[PDB]
């Protein structure tokens, strides 16, 4: 996940007050912060004062201090806040653009922008034109990863997708391949997928004619609620306007036709942010259509199906004879080495297999699962909770195509005394942060996490 | 603030040897070698080092798989 | 041939489409889902008749799967043999499998089914005044023999003659079915003609073996005494060759040193008729004589034991006898004491015969001695599913059908092997290794990625560990100089390549009954040709073993049963291979094998305390390279 919220701080700080103007935008990125930070802001919101940070110490009690480093450090990051060492103290406060943005939003503010929908006659079906944009992103997802016949015609959408290079397919000859973006758009269910798209044409379309605070004002407004009446007549901008046309082309947006409504809200905008139910002529069985069989004995079990899913299910194992309920296809050390080939990670198909496909391994997961967490405790031994087996055997293939291991962080030193390396050691094997370390040369390659900590107990 | 960055390389010393050879055939990109098991490595050029390495095992090995 | 093929004819019916198939409707609601172009039933955890579902797929088929959440249906013609001889009703079987599984019924296997429930295990072969004749219970069994060329044509127009019955039994039918039914006499000539008829034209009959019948044949010198060992799959094994009454020659596949010959030797007693025995090799019947069959109620004073080389007493044996395929007829005819007995073989009309391990050697020579000796009855203790003696005439049909199937995890599971954990240890690569792998690309190599030290260091923690839980260890090394040096830096007892008997037995004493030894290096020279001693941890080093099947013969007998349970994994397979090295690729192949098999496998390269263990002899990698500069010499 390129995790938006790092392009979010990418900004600088004046656009980042220009999107705080938008109350509804507020609202939404109070939306994403970690829980800790949401508490805080939500503290902070109203009493109309700064305040010294030991304060907000104090309030965190240990075992979970590190989300307060998480929580000060995003926030200090987007800019959130002001850190103001005015006594050489910490008056802490957000920007305060923020605040009387958000408490507008809690309390009836002139967000006109956020209420920029309208209340009508919503003739609007659950089905209707839902099935459409559920059409439409099929068919956009089958033409990136390639169909037997791609109708894909978003030569917007097909330019943001070669010139962000979204799949490694060879788009002068028009391929749409699986690439390492390709396998990515492969593994990133919906959020991952819708997520990644807006990323892909925020990037593209940022050259001119941008408003970027009109751009994320539409975005949000898009996925702030359903705003109905008027949205496309009036609440938006010019190119706020084009934004959302194109939008509504790249499927995100559910506009009705007559090319002059208000919005149309479709489900893919909630989609966006909701992180909830992914489900979308007019055949739709209502049930978890997705399809498909991974136990112990590495096999394919498909009595439900989808074409694009079961196809996104072979990209890993072998197809001979697609049947009724069932596809022919087995996954086992060849199946993946297929992926391999793409050099694709067995990391998220582990978490998709967890997640996908459960559509047709609900007993499966719930029989493993077992609720073995509370019961863990006493019966020491977890029964297959997340298959080990499977996950051992896929491990087993990665390192026999890898033959390289590789580790994250960066080098350290300064380690001058054997017992401040000593005790870091042991703070990190409290907390599991050390891959590796030795008092002979006083250096290793980790997680800055324990330096953190022990740089702040020092300094405050 | 002391943290070096880096593509860390973590492996056998033999392997670690023949990735030495292997980069310095490629102009030695390796930033550091910080010892027979790791090595420091700009993240640049370990792309076509892995490249050349499949090159080279597969003029090697063949792999017959009689 | 005298075989058909439909014995072995197990491997189809897994193929299908999703176009001209439609949905079942029964799909929606059905506990099950019998996939039928793919032969499999996907029984899922929604059926409630789900043991009553696997019993009769069982019958009928072979359940490959039997996930936790759905089982897996396999299409097997002796499996299908066995089912219809299982006496399920056909449309009614049919109907319960239709509701359970949500799938709906194929026609193709529909018609298998039907077929197989009928005349698949359900032969009419009829019998007037004990004897062999053409007839049949059923309707369908008095058309048969009236329109067979030899049980018809061959059969003498007489109902049933008690002197026939008894002498002439077209020649003595004592293979044929039930008797005492509508049918007529047969002559005394060619029962080869009537079975290879049944078998060109598809007839499973339902055989006996009326052995009181067989009056040509006196009572041999057989004490009748079952206190021989007795085993759960060897007496079920029993009761379903034994069939209804008397009893019917057949085909078992049997683990092979897990008692395999003690239900023929039951079988032999209980039809008090002329019998005789067949092991793999005549070295080797003798060592299957010497290790049960004193143990057994058998006493050698009877069956001769015959080579070619070991002169015996032929053509005078009072009882039973005991001989070996090689002996039998095979160019290994030393001298003409097999050539007396193939005569005594012809003159006396066996009335049953005892195998063991057919498969290696060709069908040829039995269907010769099979021809030559014209006998009664016969028995297939067999080892392998598939196996190169297949050909057009089946084995089976030249027997029996199949009644028990040696099914491993059924067995090396409940407490004879229970708990059966395999492994495939990555010895780490050094340098030597990859230069000789550059080197050379002959096959050489074998000890070359065999010697490595760390195989050592793990195989010394495997022992240490063993040694701490009271455990036992087997290793396989066929390897002479680097098993022997191995042996010198652990410094115990050890069995190695040609062992002598004696201290073979010894340390096998000193290693399953004492805990101050617990390893034991067997190598290529044993196996086929040694007692199998109980596994509970096996270590395997070489990967070769010819190119297949020799995998397969190893993993059968190399474990043994195991009457311990102290070890969570009461049975340890280890394969220490050397990473990086050329057997990467056979060790896959071993991993595949035994994944092929179902007993359940792992990698444990993460020792704990590997380096930790005592006597880091040649751990460094230039004494790794100055024992490959050493193992360059073999």
């Amino acid at each position: 996940k390129h995790s938006v919220t790092q392009y979010l701080e990418e900004i600088p700080q004046q656009v980042q007050n220009r999107l705080y103007t938008s109350p509804a935008t507020c609202l939404a990125i109070y939306r994403i912060l970690p829980p800790l930070a949401k508490f805080f802001i939500m503290a902070m919101v109203f009493n109309e004062n700064e305040v010294p940070l030991l304060d907000l110490d104090k309030w965190v009690n240990s075992n979970g201090k590190l989300q307060f480093q998480n929580a000060i450090k995003s926030m200090k990051s987007l800019h959130l806040l002001i850190p103001n060492k005015s006594s050489g103290t910490l008056m802490i406060n957000l920007n305060p653009t923020f605040k009387i943005s958000l408490r507008n939003a809690l309390t009836g503010g002139e967000v006109q922008n956020s209420f920029g929908v309208v209340v009508e006659e919503n003739v609007v079906s659950l089905d209707l034109l839902d099935e459409y944009s559920a059409n439409k992103w099929e068919t956009i997802l089958h033409f990136m990863v390639g169909t037997p016949l791609a109708k894909i015609p978003s030569e917007k959408v097909l330019n943001l997708l070669k010139h962000s290079k979204l799949m490694e397919e060879v788009n002068s000859t028009g391929e749409f391949k699986i690439t390492n973006e390709g396998f990515q758009f492969l593994l990133q269910e919906i959020n991952s997928q819708l997520w990644t798209l807006l990323l892909q044409y925020l990037k593209m379309i940022e050259t001119s004619k941008m408003d970027l605070v009109d751009v994320l004002h539409f975005i949000f407004m898009l996925g702030a609620l359903e705003v109905g009446k008027a949205y496309k007549i009036d609440a938006l901008s010019e190119t706020q306007r084009i934004m959302l046309q194109d939008m509504r082309d790249y499927g995100l947006v559910f506009q009705k036709h007559s090319n002059d409504s208000i919005f149309y809200p479709t489900k893919l905008a909630l989609m966006l942010t909701s992180d909830t139910k992914t489900i979308r002529g007019l055949k739709n069985q209502d049930i978890p259509d997705g399809s498909l069989i991974v136990e112990t004995n590495f096999k394919i079990y498909s009595y439900s199906n989808s074409p694009l899913q079961i196809a996104v299910l072979s990209l890993f194992v072998h197809l001979k004879a697609r049947f009724v309920n069932m596809v022919l296809g087995q996954i086992t050390r060849e199946s993946i080495r297929r992926a391999l080939t793409n050099g694709i990670t067995a990391d998220q198909i582990i978490a998709y297999l967890e997640t996908h496909a459960h559509p047709q391994m609900r007993r499966l997961a719930e029989e493993k699962l077992e609720k073995k967490l509370e019961l863990d405790p006493n019966c020491k031994e977890p029964l297959q909770v997340l298959p080990p087996t499977v996950v051992d055997q896929i491990r087993l293939w990665q390192l026999e195509l890898d033959r390289v291991i590789t580790y994250e962080g960066s080098l350290y030193s300064d380690f001058e005394t054997s017992q401040e390396y000593n005790l870091l050691s042991k703070y990190a094997q409290d907390i599991g942060v050390l891959l590796w370390k030795d008092d002979k040369k006083k250096k290793f390659f980790i997680s800055k996490e324990g330096n953190s900590q022990v740089l702040d107990f020092a300094k405050r | 603030a002391r943290a070096r960055k880096g593509a860390l390389v973590q492996c056998d010393p033999s392997i670690k040897a023949l990735i030495l050879q292997i980069d310095a055939k490629m102009s030695d990109i390796v930033l550091e070698e910080l010892d027979d098991t790791h090595l420091l490595v700009n993240p640049s050029k370990v792309e076509f080092v892995k490249h050349e390495l499949n090159r080279l095992l597969s003029k090697n090995i063949y792999n017959p798989m009689d | 041939p005298a075989d058909f093929v439909p014995d072995s004819v197990s491997g189809m019916f897994r193929s299908h489409d999703f176009s001209y198939l439609r949905l079942r409707p029964d799909h929606a609601s059905r506990p099950l889902w019998i996939s039928p172009s793919d032969g499999r039933i996907i029984l899922e955890s929604f059926s409630p008749l789900a043991e009553q579902a696997q019993d009769f797929l069982v019958t009928i088929a072979e359940p490959i799967s039997r996930p936790s959440h759905i089982h897996e249906y396999k299409i097997t013609a002796y499996s299908l043999y066995a089912a219809v001889s299982v006496g399920l009703e056909t449309d009614d079987i049919i109907s319960v499998l239709d509701r359970l599984s949500k799938v709906p019924v194929a026609e193709s296997i529909i018609n298998f089914i039907k077929g197989a429930t009928i005349s698949y295990g359900k032969v009419k072969l009829v019998i007037k005044h004990n004897r062999y004749f053409v007839e049949t219970t059923q309707a369908d069994i008095l058309q048969m023999l009236l329109n067979d060329s030899v049980i018809g044509p061959l059969r003498i127009d007489s109902d049933h003659q008690v002197q026939p019955p008894e002498d002439v039994l077209e020649r003595e039918e004592e293979d044929d079915d039930i008797d005492a039914v509508h049918s007529f006499e047969i002559a005394n000539e060619s029962v080869e003609v009537v079975k290879k008829r049944c078998q060109e034209i598809d007839y499973p009959v339902l055989e006996e073996y009326d052995f009181r019948n067989d009056h040509r044949n006196p009572d041999l010198d057989i004490d009748l005494k079952p206190s021989t060992q007795i085993r759960p799959y060897q007496e079920k094994s029993l009761s379903k060759m034994f069939g209804n009454g008397r009893a019917r020659s057949g085909i078992i596949v049997l683990p092979c040193g897990a008692g395999k010959t003690l239900v023929g030797i039951t079988a032999a007693c209980t039809i008090k008729k002329s019998v005789i025995v067949l092991c793999t090799s005549s070295v080797s019947v003798m060592q299957w004589r010497q290790q049960f069959l004193q143990w057994c109620t058998l006493q050698p004073e009877n069956c001769a034991v015959f080579t070619s080389d070991n002169k015996e007493m032929f053509q005078t044996e009072s009882g039973l006898v005991v001989s070996t395929y090689s002996m039998v007829a095979n160019t290994r005819n030393r001298s003409h004491d097999s050539q007396k007995v193939m005569d005594f073989l012809t003159g006396r009309e066996w009335g049953f015969i005892i195998l063991d391990e057919v498969h290696v050697v060709p069908a040829a020579m039995f269907r010769r001695v099979v021809s030559t000796i014209a006998a009664h009855a016969k028995l297939g203790l067999t080892a392998t599913l598939v196996r190169e003696d297949d050909k057009i005439g089946d084995l089976n049909f030249l027997i029996g059908p199949k009644l028990y199937e040696a099914n491993w995890m059924e067995l090396s599971q409940k407490g004879h092997i229970a708990n059966v954990q395999c492994a495939e240890v990555w010895c780490p690569m050094t340098a030597e290794f990859y230069q000789e792998y550059l080197r050379e690309t002959a096959r050489k190599r074998m000890l070359l990625y065999i010697m490595n030290p760390t195989k050592f260091q793990a195989c010394q923690f495997l022992i240490q560990y063993h040694e701490r839980r009271g455990d036992k260890i087997i290793v396989f090394s066929d390897n002479v100089y680097a098993l022997q040096e191995y042996a010198l830096k652990m410094g115990k007892p050890f069995i190695y390549g040609s062992t002598p008997q004696q201290e073979r037995m010894n340390i096998l004493q000193n290693f399953q009954y004492n805990d101050q030894i617990n390893t034991i290096f067997l190598s290529k020279v044993g196996d086929t040709s040694i007692d199998l001693p109980e596994a509970t941890c096996l270590i395997q080093i070489s990967s070769h073993y010819g190119s297949r099947r020799q995998e397969a013969q190893r993993l059968g007998r190399i474990l043994r049963a195991k009457r311990r349970n102290d070890e969570g994994f009461n049975a340890f397979f280890y394969s220490l291979v050397s990473k990086d090295t050329q057997e990467m690729y056979y060790s896959t192949k071993r991993q595949a094998f035994l994944v092929d098999q179902g007993y359940a496998f792992k990698v444990i390269t993460h020792l704990h305390g590997m380096e930790n263990i005592p006597n880091l002899a040649y751990a460094s990698p230039r004494e790794r390279r100055e024992l490959l500069q050493e193992v360059l010499l073999k």
